[PDB]
Formats: C-alpha cells, structure tokens, sequence
C-alpha cells in the first residue's frame, strides 16, 4: 500500500519555471533512490532524473542537464523537482518512480518499482 | 532508444511474445531489461525486473528471456484484464541511465 | 629562507615554501631523548592521520569542498594573502578552527560515500 | 555514537562512525610507557603500509578489483549489511582474511604495472 | 623469492618484487636500546614516506613523475638499464646524484600542486 | 627464425562469431605486445587491435570496441582474436604482428615487426 | 598608465610559421594573467590564447589548439606567440591583453584590464 | 558566438540599452559579463566587468545588469565621445572559455 | 587515414620518393613514421622503422625522413625484386592507436 502523490501547478507559459513537490508513504523514504519519468501525451515513456537515495548525487538526461534540478528531503518525505526555461517540448505527465540505483551496501535495483499516480505539466 | 512493435495481439488460452531490440552497449552487456504494464489512464506497474525475476503480486503469467541482442517479454494465459500498453526499459550504463522503448497494444480478441 | 624563513612573509608568499618546513617535522637523556622523538613521531602521525580523514592525505596544498563562512572572517582576498603573515591569520581564526576541522571531516564522509556509490553504478 | 559506539549496530550503519574509531588509534615506568606508545604507533604503520600496498592509501572506505569468492561467505548482501554486526562478519570470515589480504596485494602491483604503462603509451 | 630474494636480478625483474622488500621496514638496558632501535626504524620509514609525499608518491611503490631524465647522470640505454643491471650496480652508479634529483622532484611536485590549485580556481 | 601461424578463419554468416588464434615461435613471446591488423581483400592495412606483453591491457578501433576481444595466454605461446557480432563490412585477411606497445621499461616499439602470414575471414 | 607594446608583423605565407613578442610596463608583471584575442579586419572580437602568472598553463580555442603556442618570460617581462601552419581565417589583429584567469589566492577576474594597440597578422 | 543588435542609436541626453543574448552554460551560470568599447581604429578599453560593477576611472554613466540569460548594457546622454562598437564577454567555463559577440554601432544624432 | 598517391612508377637506378601526407595531430605531434613492404601475395614486412632507422636484414637502399606535416621514402636505385605495394603508418595518440595511409603500387618500366 504504498504512496506516491504528485503535487504542483499544471499550466506554465513558455520560458518560465515549476516546481513539482511528490510526497511517499508506506515505506523508509531514505533507502530508496528517486526518480522522475515522463510521458507525453503521444508518445511512451521517457526517464527525466534520478536522485540517490541520500539526496547527493543526481543525474539527468543530456537534453536538461542546464535546466532542471531534482532534490529530496528525506526528513519530510518529500520529492522535489524544479524545472527552468521549461520548453515546449517537454509537456507530459511526470510520475515519481521509487528505484533506479542503490547504495553499494543494498542489492542492485536498475529498475523503477513503485510509480505514482502523477501530475500533468502542459507548456503553454 | 529501444525498438518494439507498435501491435500484438491474440485470443484467450494462448500465449503471446514482445520483442525488445537493443544495440551491444545497453541489452548486450547489462541484463537489467525491466518491462512495465500501463493501463490507459492510469499510471505504469513492474511486472518483470532484472532481465528474468518477477515482484510478489504478480503473476506467474508473465516471463521474460534474452538471446543476443534481443530481450522478450512472454505473456501466457491472456484473461482480458491485460489491456495494456508494454514498455521495455533498458540500463545503458552511465551517462545515458535509461532507455524506454516505443508502447506495444495488447489487443484481447 | 630556510626554516620558518617565511614567517614574516604574506601568507600567498609563505605557502610557496611549504616543503622547508614539512621537511624539519622529523641515563639523563636516553629517556628524554627516546620520549622527545615518540613525541614527534606522535605529532606527525596525528597531523597525517587528520590530512587522511579529510582527504589531503599526500598534499601539502589541499583544496577542500567546505564553503567559507564569513563568520569565521569577512576579509577579502586582497587582505588575507597579500596583506597578512600566516601567525596573524593564526590568532584570527584560532577560535573557529575546530569547528571548520569537523565540517571537513563531514564533507569527506560524504564525498566518501558519493564516490562509493558511483564505482557501484555498473 | 562515540567510540566504539556502534560496536554492536548494523554494518551498514556502523560503516558511518569509521572517524570516530579511526581518530583513536593513535625509569621503568617510563619505559613501559614508551613501549605502549611505541607499540601502537607500530600497529597504526603496519596497518597504514597494509593499506598503502593494496592502493587505498588515504582513504576509509576504499573499493577494490577483487571479486568477492562464494566460499568465503555465501550470504546476499542484504544478509551482510542489513542483519549482521561487523564482529558477526569478522568471526565468520576470519579463516580466509590472510587469503583476501594476499590477493589485494597481487591486484595492486598489476594495477600500478598498467599505470605505468600508460604514463609511458605517448 | 622472499625478503631481498630479488637482489642478483636485474631491475626489471627486481620491480616486480617491490612489496616483498617494503613490508620488512615495520617490524633497563635492553628496554632503552629496543625502545632506540624501533623508533629509529619508524623515524627512518616515516622520513621515506614524507619524502614520498612531497614527490607527489605517496601511496605507490612505482611513481612516475615529470621530472626528464638528464644523460649527464647516466647516458645508458634502457636496454641495459633494465635488463642488463641490478639495482646495487645502478644505486652505486646515479649516487653522486641522488640529491640533485630529489631537488628537482621536490621542485616539480610544488610547481604542480600551484598549478592543480589554480586549475581548480577556475569557475 | 621467427614466425607465426594464425591458425583460424573461414566463411561465417552474419550474426555469428569467430575466433583466430596466431601461435607464435622463435623468440620469447611474453616480452612483446602483439596486434591485430586488417586488410580488407581490395583494400589496404587497417589496425584493429593491441594486447600488451603482459596482456592485462586491451585497446581497439572505434567501430569494433565493443564486439571484438583480443586475448593472451602467454604460458602456451598463442594470441587469439574473438570476433562476436561481425557484418559484411569486417571481410578481410587478419595477420598478427609482435608490436604496438612496450613495456615501459624497453625501448619505445611503435612499429610492427615480426609478421604473421595471415588467416582469411569471409562474412556472407 | 600601464603600456602593453607589440612588436611582431604582418606578411606570412598561408602555410607559413610567425612569432609575436608583447612587452609590458606600468605595473608588476609576474601577478597578471595574460591573454591574446584577435579582431579580423572588420568584424568582431576573438579570444584566442590565455597564460597563466608562472606560465605554466596554457589555454586555447579548438580551432588553434594543435597549432598556436603561448609563452611568457617574466625576468624579462615579455608575451610570446608561435603560431605554425596558420590558415586563410588567421587574418586578424592580435592584441595582448591583461586579465582573463586569477590564481587561487587572488581575487577573481574573468576580464581584460588593459589591452594593448595589437598588430595586424595578414596571411597571402 | 554571442546574439547581440548590429546596432543602436538615440540623440544626447537619452539612454539606451544594448541587449545581449547567451545560453544557460553561459550568461545564466556565470555572472561574469564584462562590456567593451573600441572606437574603430584604436585598441578596446574596458567598461563594464562583472554584471553591474564598473572599473575605476570610467565615466558613471555606464552601468549595467542581468536577467536570466539577457545580459543589457545601460548608457546614459550620448556624449559625442561615446560613438563606438560595444562588444559582450562571457566566461562560458572552462574548455572553450571566453566568447566575444559582435559589435554594435552606437549613433549619435 | 593517411593520404598517399595510388601508385608510383619508377625506373631501374633512378631514386623514387614515395611520400605520405597527415594531419599536426597525427604524424606531426608523433615521431613515429613507420614504412612498409607487401609484396602481392606475401603478407606485409617492415622496411623503414620510426622515421629514419632501418631493421637488421633490410638492404641498406632503404631510408626515409619528415618534414613538416610530409615524410617520404627513398629507396635508391631501383632493383627488380622491388615489386610490391608500400604503406606508411604513423602512430596518432592513446586514442586513435595507429593510422595507416592507402597502398602505393611501385610499377617498374
Ligand atoms: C618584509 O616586509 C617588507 C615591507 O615592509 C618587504 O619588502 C620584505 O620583502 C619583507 N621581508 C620578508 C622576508 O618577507
Ligand atoms: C576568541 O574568543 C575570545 C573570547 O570569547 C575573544 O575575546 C577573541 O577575540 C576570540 N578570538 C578571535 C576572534 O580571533
Ligand atoms: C540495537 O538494536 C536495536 C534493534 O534490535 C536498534 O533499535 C538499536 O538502535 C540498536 N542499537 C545500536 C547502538 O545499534
Ligand atoms: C574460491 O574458493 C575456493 C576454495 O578456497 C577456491 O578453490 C576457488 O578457486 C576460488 N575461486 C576462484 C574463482 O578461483
Ligand atoms: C537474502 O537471503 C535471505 C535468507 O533468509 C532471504 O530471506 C532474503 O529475502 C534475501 N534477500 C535478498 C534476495 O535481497
Ligand atoms: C576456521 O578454522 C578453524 C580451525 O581449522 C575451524 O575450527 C573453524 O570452523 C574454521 N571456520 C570457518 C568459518 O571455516
Ligand atoms: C641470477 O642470474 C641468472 C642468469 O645469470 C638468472 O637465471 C637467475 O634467475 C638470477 N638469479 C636471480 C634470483 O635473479
Ligand atoms: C644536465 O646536467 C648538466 C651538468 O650536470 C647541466 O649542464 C645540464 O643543463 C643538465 N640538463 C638537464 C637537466 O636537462
Ligand atoms: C645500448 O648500448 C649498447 C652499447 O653500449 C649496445 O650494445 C646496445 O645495442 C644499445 N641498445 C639500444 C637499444 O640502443
């Protein structure tokens, strides 16, 4: 009975910011990593970031090095992303998605398990 | 990306395969080829990591292999609740973290 | 000079001489002897042991990923380095110096574990 | 957790307090004294070399090109990090450490043999 | 071959044996002359390894460095150096300039800490 | 004399994988690094791989980085080429040549002396 | 006033190997970082080269990165730069500058300070 | 190259503002966008460093800021002396590391 | 690669350079011009090793040089038993190892 549950605004005009906040439920939010994904709305599903499990260490893909930062606090069970520029391209449905790499004293994962349910970000 | 089929589909009772096609760099050398079920609508749910495990909860239906380049998703039973959109997600080690492919419909006849 | 020579020369002056004294670090006085050289044994080893820890093991110029704090001192550059002997910069920040010696300790055992976990990313 | 504090905590958990316990290893009276201090600055060498020859001088947590061999120990990782103290595991591998010290050493004099060649492959 | 085992071959075969020879380095009369004996031999190990440190070596048993090779010290060639000598023949040979050559690796090390330094600065 | 014998090749249909195995004799084989070159049949040389002496230490051409693995055993005198994946355009006479590398502690090699005959590789 | 004087010349051959020299006064010249940048005959600024306080580091642009060689002499307060095998976008105005890198210990820059008269470099 | 006007123009006793346009990597991250005025047959001289600091010795009317990735210059009354190119210079890091824009023409009337 | 003329044509007793052309990052930079012999069924043998030095039991008639960005091969007066293609190869850097030039056909009237 895990939860994830999505938060934050859903209409964005070109060349402006967000921030999308994901809270969890259910389960020790500081021994997983973290990870955002992205769907849009015709096409499949395509890896956003990824955080580490501690907050330290991210990682993006090379279209959003220079524009989106992903952070966690583990003391509020709380996801963060903060997008800049926010093209218009990357209108889509983010889901957290809890796994994705682990600690070196865990088993490896290289998957995302739990999903969330998702919020909708549409770039005017 | 990884290449899929944009269609598969049968009837109840038998089973069914999806191909996932890769390069040598991210199927090949890591055998991390997960695959996840979306229902339209509603967000994505793993039913096979690794390349060959299974979750608790899911059932013995779904299976997974990998020969060369080529990961597959096996499917047996086919009891209509698995309208679906597949998604192959492959590790490609570091610098490029994850790659999805194109969804494949499931159609129940 | 030669050792401490420095002493009364800018602090970006003296830290290009840091080798001459690095290098000088190393029965009525049998005893004194042997305790005065476990004593500087001792004193080395500590001061390694606390370069290790930090991640300076091996350099003598060792930059670090700790911010300053402009608590600890709010002059510039042109003041410390160009301006300032390293004995006065002693007493200034003589207080603080235990403090910014367990920032460091806590930002390699972060950097510790960052650097662990990327050799365990396949 | 002081030292030794987390003696009997999770492997996992205890490999956060490495510092703690790391920063605490270094007439007739007098001499017995100087052989105390002389022992454990011995000890705090050897180790030292130990480490220096396998190629983790200077750090705590130090990853290797070793595989680890099923015999030693054939328990999943959660079973070692999650459940099990750091004595636990030291009584349960205890038989085979003189082995795994030998064998670190041989992957480091390959290690630097290949350095040493790609310094010179110019 | 153990401790010293390599000490008749040749350098190159010698360098593969480096380990061997540095773990012997570490280990009221008697007490005073033994307590004398193993700080000596600590103060001497520790000298080797400041010295190393300020190379730039610390940590390693084979150390490349920056330093070029000078022709006036020995004008051999490889070919002979390594496999056709010792390290006793050599150690006899390159000693009236052994400390020119820590001066120089001493002065390359601190040119290259300022220059990693400043090559950190940079945004 | 020295000289060595590459003892493999043949037709292979793509898809399939060949190993080609250069013996060597007359000279201490462990003291060289050793190389694969290519000639394709109405083409020139082309380099394709280099092993050390010591054989710990790999390197290849871009295109065939991650399908080829030159390998060495040097007890039984033998340098042995695995070619998994392949194509049509790797159709070529593969000889093996005692160079490429040195020690670092010899002399500076750069050259290839010491030539194989050459085993013939066909891809349908 | 600070002075930074060029020497140097303008008439090589397009496959040709030129040096410039740059003198400078007014100020002490072992704390400054140097830099050249080159303005073509009518267009815009270039950065071309940058050295450090001690001359022991060295920067350039990737189009010049294997040909231009930038030296300093700080006994005799002077600039110099090699440039080998050159090409036809080589015509320009060279101009030395001071600025452009600060060591550690100092202040940052990031600028040029002063900028001196330069020579036109024409390639035939 | 930097994206920077051709060229502006206003009558003495009138400001104007020069914009100029770079990338994340490179106006963004770095606030080090220093302005240069060369008068055509004469050598650069420097008027601006840094997004709003001004050396010593320049007239104070020169000023200048940054927002996003636009960096601006801000000119007070078009002196006849001020008829000049006015050139951007951004620390884009380290690899490639200063970029020059092209110059505008600033017109007196 | 390399560029190399196609193929020479050289007459019994007269001397004939055949030259090699790179790039300053390859063979400039790197003074390891290497020259080979492959006679048309044979597999190929070294004649010129680095750019000056020449293997025990190659004729003496074999030499070579550099300049510039340009190295070429002499090989004397021309002999009958000289009919064979020649190739130059330079070694380029840690990444790309070594490069060779195409072959040149060696045509004696
Ligand atoms: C001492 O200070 C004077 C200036 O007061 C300076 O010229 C001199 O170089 C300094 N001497 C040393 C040894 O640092
Ligand atoms: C250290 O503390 C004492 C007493 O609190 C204070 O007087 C002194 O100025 C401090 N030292 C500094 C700021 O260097
Ligand atoms: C002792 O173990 C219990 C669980 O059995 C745990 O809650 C507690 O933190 C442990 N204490 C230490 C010091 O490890
Ligand atoms: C692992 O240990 C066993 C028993 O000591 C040994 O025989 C075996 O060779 C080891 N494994 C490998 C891969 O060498
Ligand atoms: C590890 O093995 C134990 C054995 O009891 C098992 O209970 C546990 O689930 C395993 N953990 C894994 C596979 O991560
Ligand atoms: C280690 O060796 C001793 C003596 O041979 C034996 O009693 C003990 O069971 C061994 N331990 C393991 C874990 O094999
Ligand atoms: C001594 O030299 C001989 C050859 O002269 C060599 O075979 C032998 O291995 C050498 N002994 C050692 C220990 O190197
Ligand atoms: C080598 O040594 C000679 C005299 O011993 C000296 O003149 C020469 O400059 C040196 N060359 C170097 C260090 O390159
Ligand atoms: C080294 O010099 C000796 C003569 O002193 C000569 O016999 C040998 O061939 C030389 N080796 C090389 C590689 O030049």
């Amino acid at each position: 009975e895990v939860q994830l549950v999505e938060t934050g605004g859903g209409l964005v005009q070109p060349g402006g910011s967000l921030k999308l906040s994901c809270r969890a439920s259910g389960y020790t939010f500081s021994s997983f990593a973290m990870s955002w994904v992205r769907q849009a709305p015709g096409k499949g599903l395509e890896w956003v970031s990824l955080i580490n499990d501690r907050g330290g260490l991210t990682f993006y893909v090379d279209s959003v090095k220079g524009r989106f930062t992903i952070s966690r606090d583990n003391s509020k069970n709380t996801l963060s992303l903060q997008m800049h520029s926010l093209r218009d391209g990357d209108t889509a449905v983010y889901y957290c998605a809890t796994g994705g790499m682990s600690s070196a004293l865990q088993s490896s994962k290289y998957y995302f398990d739990f999903w969330g349910q998702g919020a909708l970000v549409t770039v005017s | 990306a990884l290449t899929q089929p944009p269609s598969v589909s049968g009837s109840p009772g038998q089973s069914v395969t999806i191909s996932c096609t890769g390069t040598s760099s991210d199927i090949g050398s890591y055998n991390y080829v997960s695959w996840y079920q979306q229902h339209p609508g509603k967000a994505p749910k793993l039913m096979i990591y690794d390349v060959t495990q299974r979750p608790s909860g899911v059932s013995d239906r779904f299976s997974g292999s990998k020969s060369g380049n080529t990961a597959s998703l096996t499917i047996s039973g086919l009891q209509a609740d698995d309208e679906a959109d597949y998604y192959c997600s492959a590790y490609a080690g570091r610098q490029t973290f994850y790659i999805f492919g194109g969804g494949t419909r499931l159609t129940v006849l | 000079l030669g050792f401490l020579g420095a002493a009364g020369s800018t602090m970006g002056a003296a830290s290009m001489t840091l080798t001459v004294q690095a290098r000088n670090l190393l029965t009525v006085w049998g005893i004194k002897q042997l305790q005065a050289r476990v004593l500087a044994v001792e004193r080395y080893l500590r001061d390694q042991q606390l370069l290790g820890i930090w991640g300076c093991s091996g350099k003598l110029i060792c930059c670090t990923n700790v911010p300053w704090n402009s608590s600890w001192s709010n002059r510039n550059l042109s003041e410390i380095w160009d301006n300032m002997t390293w004995l006065q910069w002693d007493k200034e920040i003589s207080n603080y110096t235990q403090i910014i010696y367990g920032l460091l300790e806590e930002s390699q055992n972060q950097q510790e574990k960052n650097e662990q976990d990327l050799l365990a990313l396949d």
